[PDB]
């Protein structure tokens, strides 16, 4: 099924960690996993009720990772008179992807915040 | 130049104006339209133009004790947020977004220069561009 | 410094930019209304302090008073040999020139434009 820790849903192995780590940090440890895994990704509304189901327990409430990262990056950034954004002045910030322990939204954090994460293979 | 319209300050080929009435993005961009020939949000493409709308800007002083003036920046986007993939590299299909950050503005904090993605429905001060007619 | 509000004093001159979209004979008439002149240009240095100023087409005093003659300012001179460099491309029915950019540039003196006048400081 899946190794002891690790729970089963939708052909996949789902692992919740209430250790505070930054984004990369996360993502990098759900990597170095004997099975190699990565931090969970949401393709349903039913695999995150699923997924705040094993959290509950384990890690409430904490902020936990999900797998997006540096999500206002590669917008299709364009200036409303059609002029080419040819010379550019960002900040310097890069958000990811969280949801509380608690409930399925979705919270925008700063990558280099620390909090909790679950990682996810596929079986 | 000095060809502008009265309330508008040239810079370089262009007719600036920062209003001090609080819109959110969209009703900026509106507004900056029917100030017509063909105005819109500012576009800023240099360094001097940058440091022209932030000199405009920090001259206004009814603008006001404010933390951000919308320009003319927007995400085109398509989805709820930008970040295409998961990382374990599958593409994006359910999105549970929320208010999101895909307009542009200046900052107070910032000097009215450096860009700031920020939420398009909070009301702010503006500025608007012109080409001169 | 000698000019008054909406004149630039440059030179021994006051400049007044309006955005009146008129003909060639109209801004002529315009002018003198003010008591002022069609603005002459003669020399590449106001050239360059004409083109810092606007960058609309804007009429000045230089026409001929018939078709294919020779081109004079408001005073009766004739433009200097060396601002035929800055003169343009027109046909023989074109009488009356505006100037956009450092160029100026015959056209039908019937067409509208903005304008400009020049006065003596004082």
């Amino acid at each position: 099924d899946c190794p002891s820790g690790w729970s089963s849903y939708e052909g996949h192995c789902y692992k919740p960690f209430n250790e505070p780590k930054n984004w990369a940090d996360a993502e990098r440890f759900c990597k170095l996993q004997p099975k190699h895994s990565h931090l969970v990704s949401f393709q349903s509304a039913e695999e995150a009720d699923f997924v705040v189901k094993l959290t509950r327990p384990r890690l409430k409430a904490n902020l936990v990772w999900m797998g997006l990262s540096n999500i206002w990056h590669g917008c299709n950034w364009q200036w409303s008179d059609g002029a080419r954004l040819n010379y550019k002045d960002w900040q310097e910030q890069s958000e990811c992807l969280a949801f509380r322990g608690v409930h399925t939204e979705w919270l925008n954090m700063d990558c280099s915040s620390t909090c909790s994460f679950v990682c996810k293979f596929k079986a | 130049l000095e060809d502008c319209d009265f309330g508008w300050s040239p810079y370089d080929q262009h007719c600036y104006q920062a209003f001090n009435e609080q819109k959110t993005w969209d009703e900026a961009e509106k507004f900056c339209r029917a100030q017509e020939n063909g105005a819109h949000l500012a576009s800023i493409e240099s360094n001097g133009e940058a440091d022209f709308v932030s000199w405009l800007i920090s001259q206004k002083d009814e603008l006001a004790d404010e933390d951000y003036v919308w320009i003319g920046l927007r995400a085109q986007n398509k989805e709820q947020q930008c970040s295409s993939e998961w990382s374990d590299g599958s593409s994006v299909s359910y999105e549970n977004l929320l208010h999101t950050k895909k307009c542009g503005a200046l900052e107070k904090l910032t000097g009215f220069r450096k860009w700031v993605n920020y939420y398009c429905e909070q009301m702010h001060a503006f500025v608007c561009k012109l080409l001169p007619y | 410094s000698p000019c008054d509000t909406n004149w630039r004093y440059y030179g021994d001159s006051c400049y007044g930019f309006f955005r009146h979209n008129l003909t060639w004979e109209e801004s002529k008439q315009y002018c003198t209304d003010m008591n002022a002149t069609l603005l002459k240009i003669d020399n590449r240095n106001i050239v360059e302090y004409i083109k810092a100023r606007t960058h609309l087409i804007r009429w000045v005093g230089l026409s001929r008073q018939k078709s294919n003659e020779v081109w004079k300012w408001e005073d009766g001179s004739v433009i200097s040999e060396n601002m035929f460099e800055f003169l343009e491309d027109g046909k023989g029915n074109m009488n009356c020139a505006y100037f956009h950019n450092g160029k100026m540039h015959p056209t039908f003196c019937e067409n509208k434009h903005y304008l400009m006048c020049e006065r003596k400081a004082g």
